[PDB]
């Protein structure tokens, strides 16, 4: 299923807050937050590549980051995605994760590395799912009935729903180059290498091999590494190789939203009690709690009121 | 539920990026000028100076928009139809049937015929919404018609159709110091506030 | 103290072969080795980090083993870039400390040492000096012995010793020494006769020359 | 059938541009159709042949 | 990837005391440490110590203290900062005595960012040499090396070059101007047992060209930029030559 | 505790592919990998990949990867089964060669469990069969295993049959109709060099037995669906029969 | 406890002797863990989470682990005029204070 | 890649003794293993998982050793039900390895077979094909070789043959053997006498036979 | 730093019981488990059985 991972790689993109409130470029920036499921899952897209383990393929023990100009590996047993506390995984695949989640005013998401380094990304996020039904609740109830809503499946055979990529920018290194004698030697370390300067010399160009240039320091001179074999999704957080881009087909993309149940409790009943012409209720909810009534006639007249603690109504 | 398209953006080095349009549903398109962005290994421009940023995006329909939809309906008048059970010489049986007066069913060799009904009172108004077991009398913005941030601010004429209308009032913004960004600004869904 | 060790002091054997050197310490370090290749005129780089992780783009050739007090780096397959001086490190307490490394070395087929001697010359015998040079060159294996055997007596009290490698074409070591004192102490002698002793020789050689001509 | 665009050359779209093993052959030239055969409905039986159907060996 | 670039090599009077300056750029990594390690001409490899270049903090093998100081350049930097990251850091060698000569490198050290432990160096500097003597700046005694009384034709005879009595060790030679390159070995260095430095420089030959040839060598220096040129023919009690 | 089940066995010509398919069911455990795992006629035992058949995500070995597909059904996605829990997993082999002939096992798999650990493999099932050879069915020459004065009267002896040139390993055979069975030997099988099948089968005896008490071979063969139940009298050129 | 500086360990009493840990099991923790940005010395400097109390601890090196919790009203004060939760990727810079990292 | 061995191949050892099946790994794997026994003619079974810890159906007369590249399997008594082949599997690698398999065999005193030949049938020659038999009764060990000696000749290559395991009588083995023949060729030979070869056994058994009558 | 002290030693005829007894103080530590053990002179070191004396709770040998 899906080895397109085999031409897709993972990358660096600039990140907000890495933990310090610094910001940085991140091997984990975070790029969109799906959050359509009405049973409050997230699908959350990374720059991660999760379920591949380098040399193109499938293995759902490891993960691979961009290392400066190369992929790496670590384990799928070390990430994690937090909001306010601890999140649950219940599914991961190439850029993307599943998680259910605590309410809370901040999305973040880490890893550690194969050296013991770790990892993380933040973002401001809103996560507040929406209450299926007539009462707030915050763990399903071992009793209850069923209602419909909604959920990203979990299969990875996925359809319809589409990514796209692109021959990824030159990628800029002041360490390709290095000052000695006089002059600067551009290093390459086999990639393929551009160069340019106004150093006293005009004459930048491409290389895919090591030279100097001469008479120069460093500062008067600018490189990258120019071409790429391997494409990354085109992100809003990396610029684009031409003004009209490249390699512009698609790719699918893992779990699918799907109409589910899911179960809602039921309020315990109300002891009620007949008066003159009326109905006395008390009220015992174990979370707040919608109350409405209308009349069964030609007007309903109507009220409701969602109550959070015991009350008696007339 | 709207998505937002942001392409990956084009930085001209050492020149201005040519801006240019495109017919996408509320399209907008900016060029910045002045950039200088680095990247993890350094400065992305060959020149301190004299850089620019083209920046463009446009809305669609979500991928969601499959499941997570609601439907504007005109409601014109009602096919009523009924459910009847009846007792005679210790015979218990039920019937069904249109209201219309006629469409005789015939059960045990007895047979039946019923309505129409008195009453041409419904609860539905002349416009409705629906969303799922829900459905509203609401006053709809007509198509075409509806403003940013509020139910309608992105309509389709089926769910499966390409002729987006979007008012989302989308504008993009300036790329923050020595960052390769998109800023943007844009009303929230007007769908997800009004669920 | 962690004692480090690393057990051959030089390993040496063709391209093609096996390298595989082998490092001991004290007590144990469970984890926390790493190993380095170390090249003449440069400083040190990384190959392996903990017992077994290849380091940032270190291609496929090199793999690290061991635990507790035990360990090893193996390389496939020699290829003639990897000949180096090689290091094993610990970093299981505040003393990081290097062992005390092993040279990895071209083996090839035997050749024996020629010998040459040379007198002074007019500058120095200007300047009330006379200096003289004895040589071992071109030669493998390099574990040769040499004396100035000056009257056949030890000459040493004034004469020093000096090394060159293998050549990277050639494969082969060579030696250079100097006696040298005052031009009136230089004519104390009439047989100035260094020696050698060496592996590839069936017996140790001489070659000898005479003051004043 | 239904035809492919390599760059001038046409080719049916269940079948191959360049075989065995199209990717691993030549990254920078399995670039040439993936600019552009983006908007035409054999794009997923294309890549399927050259990117993922029975990982460049034998059947799916 | 990443690069460390630190002080040109130095000489100096015991006693006195140096200072080494390093730079490190180009990593994605953050708040790494920066250590410095030091080997007497492969005779070792000592770590003596570190900092954080955010924290100070300096940090020592015990081995070091009070024979030397380290320290760290804080900048600028804002919380954002938005560039390559870089770093500055010393060593101070004070109370110098002639056994500190060695090379001494700069390494990056991951053992703050790896949970606050211990690590490996995992990129170097180019190394640096501290040279610590008492010595003038000499420059050479550069006679030409006599060819010994001849053992004649049928084999291989004696021809070389030697170069004595320097201070400042990076003298270079060069025979024919460049035009002899085989066959040629340079013993690189002797320590004359008091400061001053040796070198010889050897062509192994067929006995046929001595008396004949026209073998001359280039000696070059660096103190007084003293340069130098002779011929090697035997010359000693008697002379014979081309 | 969890069965694992799989579907039949099989033998087939070079070339064509094949279709294994299993049942999990009755574990505690949901999101546990299925494996498959396959055994060489007595050469060793191989990973080949797996599946967690929720998500569909697959892992093979280098040398099986575009030889074979690993895949399963989607079991329930309502977040539900109080019933017992069950999952079904098919792998295809295709382009067989004669040196794919293994019997083939899936096994349940608690890495993903294990905090997404390498695997090690907790049930197993049956076990299939798969036969890669080009021989079509065939039916067995049935001779007696013939006896002669290769020993003569009152010593140990044994009389037998010989089951020659059929296909298939399931010509199970046995003796007197089941009414002996003390001294028997039947052998496990022989592969001809003409990709067919041959076996021994005998009964221990008093050398005085033959040609006068009464023993029979009852050779069954599935395919072919023969029956040949025969006493197997001595003749070898001389003729006896009791 | 032989008075170096070390950076990896820390010390603390047992009894009446000093002794040592590692500072890689020293946690502080409001309402949920807090990151610890700089140490030395008798100091830390964190960042936490709102919450009405602060806990700071480590484990020994006999694995035994310790704790201390005083009431403590974090909240941090709001900059300009928006009760944002985490820093934006786009936005103003405006002045304020922070406690600098250096030891100095 | 990782490799997996033992020191026993197979195991000879009579019921009532203790086993110490015993494993190496060509690397250092450290925990991360498993044991598995295959009874003949079923599938495989888990007996210990991460080093030393058994599975909750398995009795306790199993349990484990070794954590590095050595491990080893002690069974506290050998028992009737638990005479199998045995398995390591290592999986601190994606290369999930199992070890090859060994047997542990009913240790016993040896006896020579007594040896049967058999011509091919009239039926058979009749069919125009031939193949002369020769079988094995009850022997022990197990690691003889046979040969046909027809008209005198010695001949052997050109034999298909089978062995039967470990007897439920006794614990013996018995062997089959036949030869590849046309049916001219057994026509053509006129003696017969097959022969049994071992280091165990004293000396050769055979039986003879003149062809046909 | 600690210090455990016990009741003085005892003699006793077979067929009979014994209370034997200790306390525990100055530590800084709250719950550690009080444990004991025996040795005769012919004899190794051997644990008991022991208790956390805020729970009881024992455990034994």
């Amino acid at each position: 299923n899906f080895n397109v991972y085999k031409a897709i790689r993972p990358y660096l993109a600039h990140c907000p807050d890495c933990g310090e409130g610094h910001s940085c470029h991140s091997p984990v920036a975070l790029e969109r937050i799906r959050n359509e499921a009405t049973d409050g899952t997230l699908k959350i897209q990374v720059s991660l590549q999760i379920g591949i383990k380098t040399d193109d393929s499938h293995d759902w023990t490891k993960l691979r980051y961009m290392d400066n100009h190369m992929p790496a590996d670590a384990e799928r047993a070390r990430l994690f995605v937090r909001t306010s506390a601890p999140c649950t995984i219940t599914g991961t695949m190439g850029h993307f994760i599943l998680a259910r989640c605590p309410k809370g005013e901040t999305l973040t998401v880490g890893f550690t590395d194969g050296r013991k380094i770790s990892h993380s990304c933040t973002h401001p996020f809103h996560h507040d799912p929406p209450v299926i039904g007539r009462e707030k609740f915050h763990s399903r109830p071992q009793h209850g009935r069923e209602l419909p809503c909604s959920t990203y499946a979990q299969s990875t055979a996925a359809t319809a729903e589409e990514i796209e990529v692109h021959m990824p920018p030159d990628t800029p290194d002041r360490t390709l180059m290095s000052q000695q004698s006089g002059n600067v030697k551009i290093t390459v370390n086999s990639q393929t290498v551009r160069y340019k300067c106004n150093c006293g010399d005009s004459n930048e160009g491409l290389t895919t091999t090591d030279k100097v240039i001469n008479n120069c320091k460093v500062d008067q001179c600018h490189a990258a590494v120019t071409n790429h074999k391997k494409w990354q999704y085109n992100s809003p957080l990396v610029p684009r190789n031409a003004e009209l881009g490249d390699r512009k087909g698609k790719v699918h993309i893992p779990f699918p939203l799907a109409n589910v149940t899911c179960r809602v409790p039921k309020a315990r009943n109300p002891t009620v009690t007949y008066g003159k012409n009326q109905v006395i209720m008390l009220l015992y909810p174990d979370h707040p709690t919608l109350l409405s009534y209308r009349n069964m006639g030609e007007e309903p007249n109507y009220q409701e009121e969602w109550v959070t603690h015991k009350k008696e109504i007339r | 539920e709207y998505k937002t398209v942001i392409p990956s953006p084009y930085v001209k080095c050492c020149g201005t990026a040519e801006c240019k349009d495109k017919s996408l549903p509320d399209y907008s398109c900016k060029v910045f000028t002045g950039v200088y962005p680095f990247m993890w290994g350094g400065a992305y421009c060959f020149c301190d100076t004299e850089n620019t940023q083209l920046s463009e995006a446009h809305v669609e329909k979500s991928e969601s928009c499959k499941t997570e939809f609601a439907s504007a309906y005109r409601a014109h008048t009602a096919s009523a139809s009924a459910k009847l059970r009846v007792l005679y010489q210790g015979n218990n049986v039920t019937v069904s049937a249109y209201a219309n007066g006629d469409h005789a069913v015939t059960v045990k060799d007895a047979k039946f015929i019923v309505g129409p009904m008195s009453s041409a009172w419904t609860p539905f108004d002349n416009k409705i919404v629906v969303y799922k077991g829900d459905v509203y009398n609401m006053d709809y913005p007509p198509f075409g018609a509806g403003r940013p941030g509020q139910f309608g601010d992105i309509q389709s004429r089926t769910p499966e159709s390409e002729d987006v209308y979007a008012n989302t009032q989308l504008v993009l913004q300036r790329p923050s110091a020595g960052t390769v960004h998109v800023p943007y600004s844009q009303a929230p869904s007007g769908f997800k506030y009004w669920l | 103290e962690i004692v480090m060790t690393q057990s051959p002091a030089t390993l040496s054997l063709s391209p093609g072969e096996r390298a595989t050197l082998s490092c001991r310490a004290s007590q144990s370090v469970s984890s926390y080795l790493a190993w380095y290749q170390q090249k003449p005129g440069q400083a040190p780089r990384l190959l392996i980090y903990d017992a077994s992780n290849r380091a940032t783009g270190i291609p496929d050739r090199f793999s690290g083993s061991g635990s507790g007090t035990d360990f090893t780096l193996t390389i496939s397959r020699l290829e003639p870039e990897d000949f180096a001086v090689y290091y094993c490190q610990q970093y299981a307490n505040s003393r990081r400390t290097f062992g005390q490394g092993t040279k990895v070395e071209i083996k090839r087929t035997v050749a024996a040492p020629s010998v040459f001697i040379f007198p002074p010359s007019d500058e120095q015998l200007k300047s009330g000096t006379a200096s003289v040079v004895c040589l071992l060159n071109n030669f493998y294996p390099r574990e040769a012995k040499v004396q100035w055997k000056v009257d056949n007596a030890l000459q040493s009290g004034n004469s020093q010793e000096s090394v060159t490698e293998q050549d990277s074409k050639d494969s082969t070591y060579s030696l250079s020494s100097t006696l040298t004192l005052s031009k009136a102490d230089y004519e104390k002698h009439k047989v100035y006769a260094c020696e050698v002793t060496h592996q590839g020789l069936s017996s140790p050689v001489t070659k000898s020359f005479n003051r004043g001509e | 059938p239904v035809m492919c665009l390599l760059a001038n050359t046409t080719f049916p779209c269940s079948q191959p541009p360049c075989t065995p093993c199209c990717y691993e052959k030549e990254p920078e030239e399995t670039l040439r159709m993936l600019e552009d055969n983006v908007m035409r409905p054999g794009y997923y039986q294309l890549l399927q042949a050259s990117l993922t159907c029975s990982p460049h060996r034998q059947r799916r | 990837q990443v690069q460390l670039v630190q002080s040109g090599a130095e000489v100096k009077k015991p006693g006195s005391a140096v200072k080494v300056s390093c730079k490190a750029s180009g990593g994605t990594l953050r708040k790494y440490a920066i250590s410095w390690l030091r080997q007497a001409p492969g005779q070792g490899l000592e770590w003596m110590g570190g900092i954080i270049p955010i924290f100070g903090t300096a940090n020592y093998a015990q081995k070091f203290q009070g024979r030397v100081t380290i320290t760290a350049d804080e900048s600028t930097t804002t919380p954002y900062t938005t560039t390559p990251y870089t770093s500055t850091a010393y060593i101070e060698l004070t109370s110098l005595r002639s056994e500190d000569t060695a090379v001494y490198y700069c390494a990056r050290d991951l053992g703050p960012l790896t949970g606050y432990s211990y690590s490996y160096f995992d990129y170097w500097g180019q190394g640096t040499l501290v040279t610590v003597s008492s010595a003038s700046t000499k420059g050479p005694s550069v006679f030409p090396l006599a060819p010994s009384s001849k053992s004649t034709s049928g084999g291989t005879a004696a021809l070389g070059c030697l170069v004595k009595d320097y201070f400042p060790e990076p003298v270079t030679v060069s025979w024919n101007s460049g035009a002899l390159t085989s066959g040629v070995h340079t013993f690189p260095a002797v320590l004359q047992s008091s400061g001053l430095y040796s070198l010889s420089s050897v062509v192994t030959v067929p006995s046929s060209s001595l008396g004949t040839q026209t073998y001359i060598c280039n000696v070059n220096h660096k103190p007084s930029n003293t340069k130098v040129d002779k011929k090697v023919e035997p010359k000693s009690c008697d002379k014979t030559h081309t």
